[PDB]
RNA sequence: UUGACCUCAAAUCAGGUAGGAGUACCCGCUGAACUUAAGCAUAUCAAUAAGCGGAGGAAAAGAAACCAACCGGGAUUGC
RNA sequence: AUAUUGGCGAGAGACCGAUAGCGAACAAGUACAGUGAUGGAAAGAUGAAAAGAACUUUGAAAAGAGAGUGAAAAAGUACGUGAAAUUGUUGAAAGGGAAGGGCAUUUGAUCAGACA
RNA sequence: GUCGAAUUUGGGUAUAGGGGCGAAAGACUAAUCGAACCAUCUAGUAGCUGGUUCCUGCCGAAGUUUCCCUCAGGAUAGCAG
RNA sequence: CGUGGAGGUCAGUGACGAAGCCUAGACCGUAAGGUCGGGUCGAACGGCCUCUAGUGCAGAUCUUGGUGGUAGUAGCAAAUAUUCAAAUGAGAACUUUGAAGACUGAAGUGGGGAAAGGUUCCACGUCAACAGCAGUUGGACGUGGGUUAGUCGAUCCUAAGA
RNA sequence: AAACUUUCAACAACGGAUCUCUUGGUUCUCGCAUCGAUGAAGAACGCAGCGAAAUGCGAUACGUAAUGUGAAUUGCAGAAUUCCGUGAAUCAUCGAAUCUUUGAACGCACAUUGCGCCCCUUGGUAUUCCAGGGGGCAUGCCUGUUUGAGCGUCAUU
């Protein structure tokens, strides 16, 4: 059993939350009647049911913040790319490719030619 | 530790030499590596010949200047007699030394012979980019050999 | 006296956990771990330790965060998702 | 002989890859030859072996016995017939673990995914 | 003693747990090769010292 | 009174940045003795070990206040 | 173009073969020791498959004697092969304060070679 | 022996290795003290002690000369292959 | 002469039994050693021409491991001391109950704690190992149960000091 | 003459040599350049139907989402509809998340699971007391903003 991910998200957040606690009190009788019962292999299939409600959840979360700061050139950090410290550090493309404006003009004239050695 | 008629010997191994000994297991390895960027280069930079035009000098020191043998670059006044600036003859694969002088006419000829036959044996493509495909040849050294006078 | 009776009167300890490291190597009195260097905020090392360094190194725990950098350097530091 | 440098002969790489394989990998290991009627049928030469297959056994003590795939025991790299078994001395019955390439697959199990891999080797 | 921290009680507390014999069960998986627990610990034998 | 300037402060002010780890190889500082000299102090071991500071995929060096004395050579690095 | 006993990914050897090779082929920087800095092991192999011995009998029980499984229990979870030191049983021989050895032959036991 | 004091003692705290502490014995400083313990330099050097693994065949010594802080060691000549 | 590994060769040997091991059985060599039969065993191994070395042990108060004589020997003698019966059990000098004789003699062999230990506390089940005899008992083995604070402490204060 | 002692053989002991085996070690060569205040390396404590360790993971706890493969997992139990399918799996891949207490470790402290302050919100007849939930408060330095200090100093009243 247990509840489907892509089922979950055509759903508002009430229906989630609602669905959550429910989750959650079943949980709790399950818990109950395992004391009683040698084993009890079906909270498994209900403990992973809230993980997977609580995984929906925190997305459709964080994409409604994503949509506040479109455009903005101040985000969250934990919305900003990862990659690793020296990378973020490091000067962008916009940066590393400029040059003054005696060097520019030295490209221009005199780039590097093509040519062959046939005859 | 003296004993017998023997020469005296000089082997200097009183410090900690087995820390710093090389052992050159990958000559067969690097030769395959030069090989391959030597490939890669030519493959990847243009028809061009790999290669800058080097001048003939004189060596230096009486031992050696009995002989010729390939310089640095040509110099300022070589290229001029030659037709061409400095600046245009760096794209054009040319190597250009400021900092050498001429003080020989024999050499300074020799030079300037060399780089109007350079130009005469080269097709330089447009800039409009319509480059039709010519032969590469690797090597503009053996294009133009250096020849004791 | 200096050997067996004098052995029954060890009942305070000189070191107790360390916060930092784990071991039973934090000095009461000086506040200092031995082992450690805790609360220094350099970890205590030395060249002349080579097990000691072993012990203690990179790749003695779970590195719970660089077991995927070289996963992540594989694919370019991709984002996003994986398309259907 | 080899003639790639991405290929390596060594022994001692080729086993550990081949009993510390995973699951899915295992799968493609497990595989069967077809038979003459089948071979003829589709085309193709083998298949991973899959459940509620029939087999024939060619091969040991157990040859010419016939049955369908019970269990694909990958763990243990063999494969269960329901009706080849031993009798213990107390009465009970036990399965006997059998290598699929000692096996011949006289009919196949088709579903979607199957005939799209018959259709994929070149099959019919 | 009956004075101790709450560190040395959750310290405490682990090393209960970790004082049992190996289950039955675990013997019978294939490739096993345990058969009694190596780190098993006796209060009047080893100490734990911390 | 009012308004500038200079210098110097404060703020949970707006946005950033440094620390620790690793350290085979790399750039510096600091710095022994065993040992050899058939003793031993200069010397040697060695401008080494240990200690301390700082980087990268390489680092460092680098387009001559160079080498030369030749009919002169021509940034640096390595063999 | 040079360096690289670290990190990641590969290909190899006239290298070692469980007292070897890294300390570690195994729940090894583990068990354990030290107040502490530190110190630091031992330990791989039933069989193709547990088919890991139903059942009967003796004993309080462990187990034994049968039966059975297996190609093989001279493979029984003290498990491949199973050497020596050392030990039990059986058989033969000698022995008045050591034993063992060399040359020669008697006695006992045991044995190859040609029957041309 | 001493037993109301220069008394005995718990816990807290201070002093760390050519340093500490000492009503002073070179005593004590975790069974370690006329300079603790741990790791490294380090496989430190030794003219000195011990050991140095198969067979057969042929040849076969020296303890003497000169020099040496040389006298349990070397160089040198001799004897040997 | 022998040992680990390498090139070549003998279209060499082998599950109809390779290697190893045991064998007062046989044969060859002055010797280092080589060959064969029998037993045990189960998967690889040898001759010859050459190459190579981490290549041959009785010793080093040698290293690691294993095992002897000594030897059923030294010994299991401080702290006054045990005895009868019943119950249980396969089994009782040592467990339980009852009876008797004794000791600690309030600076205790009594009743609580600090430090230190860490589940040794309690019940049920159970005896291979441990309690230097024994064991049905146990601080042992297996499975469970158990520590309840506005007033008791920590927490707060300051001491030498850090 | 026995016992006893010693030597050899067979069978049985003790012990683990020898032979064969090898998912390990060691050395050489080739390619690549990626840790951390966006909280690293390391540490502590927890998480499974039945788990002590190892391995994995973090109260979403031997995992969640996504993508691929296309029917397992397996010691037992269980679940079965998951089987011509948005779908089995201790599978592979991995770009979205979760990530307890810590640690350069950052409100102050730490041999304490000790003690404060600020904002929003909820309950207790409450801006002040008590409690629950959410979000914050370290240091050096740089640029800028704002509020200031000094007869250091200018001009004008
Ligand atoms: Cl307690
Ligand atoms: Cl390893
Ligand atoms: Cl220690
Ligand atoms: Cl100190
Ligand atoms: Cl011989
Ligand atoms: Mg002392
Ligand atoms: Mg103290
Ligand atoms: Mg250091
Ligand atoms: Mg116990
Ligand atoms: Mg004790
Ligand atoms: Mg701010
Ligand atoms: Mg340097
Ligand atoms: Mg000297
Ligand atoms: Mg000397
Ligand atoms: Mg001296
Ligand atoms: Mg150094
Ligand atoms: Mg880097
Ligand atoms: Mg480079
Ligand atoms: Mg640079
Ligand atoms: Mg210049
Ligand atoms: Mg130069
Ligand atoms: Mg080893
Ligand atoms: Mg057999
Ligand atoms: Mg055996
Ligand atoms: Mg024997
Ligand atoms: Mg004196
Ligand atoms: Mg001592
Ligand atoms: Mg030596
Ligand atoms: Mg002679
Ligand atoms: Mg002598
Ligand atoms: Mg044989
Ligand atoms: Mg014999
Ligand atoms: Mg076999
Ligand atoms: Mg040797
Ligand atoms: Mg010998
Ligand atoms: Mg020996
Ligand atoms: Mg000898
Ligand atoms: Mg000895
Ligand atoms: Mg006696
Ligand atoms: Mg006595
Ligand atoms: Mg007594
Ligand atoms: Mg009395
Ligand atoms: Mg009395
Ligand atoms: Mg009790
Ligand atoms: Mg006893
Ligand atoms: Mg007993
Ligand atoms: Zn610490």
């Amino acid at each position: 059993a247990g509840v489907k991910a892509y089922e979950l998200r055509t759903k508002s957040k009430e229906q989630l939350a609602s669905q959550l606690v429910d989750l959650k009190k079943e949980l709790a009788e399950l818990k109950v009647q395992k004391l009683s019962r040698p084993s009890l292999p079906k909270i498994k299939t209900v403990r992973k049911s809230i993980a997977c409600v609580l995984t929906v959840i925190n997305e459709q979360q964080r994409e409604a913040v994503r949509q506040l700061y479109k455009g903005k050139k101040y985000q969250p950090k934990d919305l900003r790319a990862k990659k690793t410290r020296a990378l973020r550090r490091a000067l962008t493309k916009f940066e590393a490719s400029q040059v003054t404006e005696k060097q520019r003009k030295k490209q221009i004239a005199f780039p590097q030619r093509k040519y062959a050695i046939k005859a | 530790a003296i004993s017998k008629n023997l020469p005296i010997l000089k082997n200097h191994f009183r410090k900690h030499w087995q820390e710093r000994v090389k052992v050159h297991f990958d000559q067969a390895g690097k030769k395959v590596s030069r090989r391959n960027a030597r490939a890669t280069r030519a493959a990847k930079i243009a028809p061009r010949p790999l290669d800058l035009l080097r001048p003939v000098v004189r060596a230096p020191t009486v031992k050696y200047n009995r002989k010729v043998r390939a310089g640095r670059g040509f110099t300022l006044a070589e290229v001029k007699a030659a037709g061409l600036t400095a600046a245009y003859a760096r794209t054009i694969g040319i190597a250009v030394d400021h900092r050498r002088q001429n003080r020989n006419q024999e050499i300074f000829d020799a030079n300037v012979q060399r780089l109007k036959e350079y130009q005469s044996k080269i097709i330089v493509f447009p800039r409009n980019g319509k480059a039709p495909e010519a032969e590469q040849v690797l090597s503009a050294a053996a294009t133009f050999p250096i020849a004791q006078p | 006296g200096k050997g067996t009776p004098s052995f029954g009167k060890r009942h305070n300890k000189s070191h107790t956990l360390c916060n930092r490291c784990g071991r039973r190597s934090f000095h009461v009195q000086k506040k200092t771990c031995s082992s450690c260097g805790y609360p220094a905020a350099k970890t205590r090392s030395y060249n002349w330790g080579a097990k000691a360094k072993r012990r203690h190194t990179t790749g003695t725990g779970r590195m719970r965060y660089l077991k995927h950098v070289s996963r992540r350097f594989k694919n370019g530091f991709q984002t996003g998702s994986a398309s259907k | 002989a080899k003639q790639s440098l991405d290929v390596s002969s060594d022994r001692r790489k080729a086993r550990k890859a081949y009993f510390t394989a995973p699951s899915s990998q295992r799968r493609v290991l497990l595989s069967a030859p077809l038979s003459k009627e089948l071979r003829a049928q589709y085309g193709i030469k083998a298949l991973p072996i899959r459940r509620d297959d029939e087999v024939l056994v060619v091969r040991g003590s157990k040859k010419g016995q016939e049955g369908k795939i019970s269990s694909v025991y990958r763990l243990k790299f063999a494969v269960q017939v329901d009706k080849v078994t031993k009798e213990k001395v107390n009465g009970a019955s036990v399965p006997i673990n059998l290598h699929p390439s000692k096996l011949v697959i006289t009919k196949l199990h088709l579903d979607k995914d199957r005939k799209a891999l018959i259709q994929r080797k070149g099959g019919k | 003693s009956s004075h101790k921290t709450f560190r040395i009680k959750r310290f405490l507390a682990k090393k209960q747990k970790q004082n049992r014999p190996i289950p039955q069960w675990i013997r019978m998986k294939t490739g096993n090769k345990i058969r009694y627990n190596s780190k098993r610990r006796h209060w009047r034998r080893t100490k734990l010292g911390l």
